[PDB]
């Protein structure tokens, strides 16, 4: 968690903080810490903005993380639109 | 203000989990009371009401110290589940109804939804929905798909 807490305040200002923040949770097999922090009740999402994490989670063949992203707001119909 | 025969009828289905199919109907400021109770009771196959519980207040946001909230979510579903209750709320993802939604969602995986579904009725004005065009039709769209958006 201290790694992420350092990770938020950096050179980038914007949407990119949350965007960059996930991909670290993807690259680690660990899901609990990432899930709690990034999936707090206060935060809003959108089913467009989880597509690259979905794609990396499928290719890297990590099952439980795919199930977590699918339970939290990625619709399969929006994901294979093209 | 003048009146006209209504529209926007069909069952809203969400893209996330293919286990819900919530029905959507509209109504005016005043509507026949017997027709309202008939639509609630005989039409949508909802069983008879045994206990009417009304969660109200807030509508913006609030934070619970995360010990009372677990007891609250657990109990407010224990009672509704077993007494065939009807719980009503202002149904919009803003504050108190979000806590009721997390209650229904956190229980709806654990029970498996065999029988006696947790009937949760909701009241929300038809003008103030952000993504309104996703279902508006005079002949309706019955297996309608809908995605979440709250940046607007």
């Amino acid at each position: 968690q201290a790694l992420l807490k350092a990770s938020r305040s950096d050179e980038h200002a914007g949407r990119h903080c949350w965007e960059r923040q996930l991909e670290l949770a993807v690259a680690w097999n660990r899901v609990d810490i990432a899930e709690s922090e990034i999936f707090t009740e206060e935060s809003q999402w959108t089913s467009s903005d989880l597509h690259p994490a979905m794609f990396s989670a499928l290719v890297g063949d990590k099952p439980e993380f795919v199930r977590l992203l699918l339970e939290n707001g990625v619709c399969v119909r929006e994901f294979l639109e093209r | 203000v003048r009146e006209t025969p209504t529209d926007a009828f069909g069952d809203i289905s969400f893209g996330g989990l293919g286990q819900k199919t919530g029905k959507y109907v509209r109504v005016s400021s005043d509507t026949s009371c017997e027709n309202l109770y008939q639509l609630m009771t005989e039409q949508w196959k909802l069983r008879s009401p045994n206990l009417l519980i009304s969660v109200t207040g807030g509508a913006k946001n609030f934070y619970i110290k995360t010990h009372l909230k677990d007891k609250f979510r657990r109990g407010l579903i224990k009672v509704a589940q077993t007494t065939g209750a009807w719980i009503l709320t202002g149904g919009t993802h803003a504050g108190v109804m979000k806590h009721v939604g997390m209650a229904v969602r956190d229980y709806t995986l654990s029970s498996g939804s065999m029988e006696g579904q947790i009937v949760v009725i909701g009241v929300a004005p038809w003008g103030v929905i952000h993504n309104r065009s996703t279902l508006i039709h005079p002949e309706g769209r019955f297996p309608a798909y809908y995605s979440l958006d709250e940046q607007g």
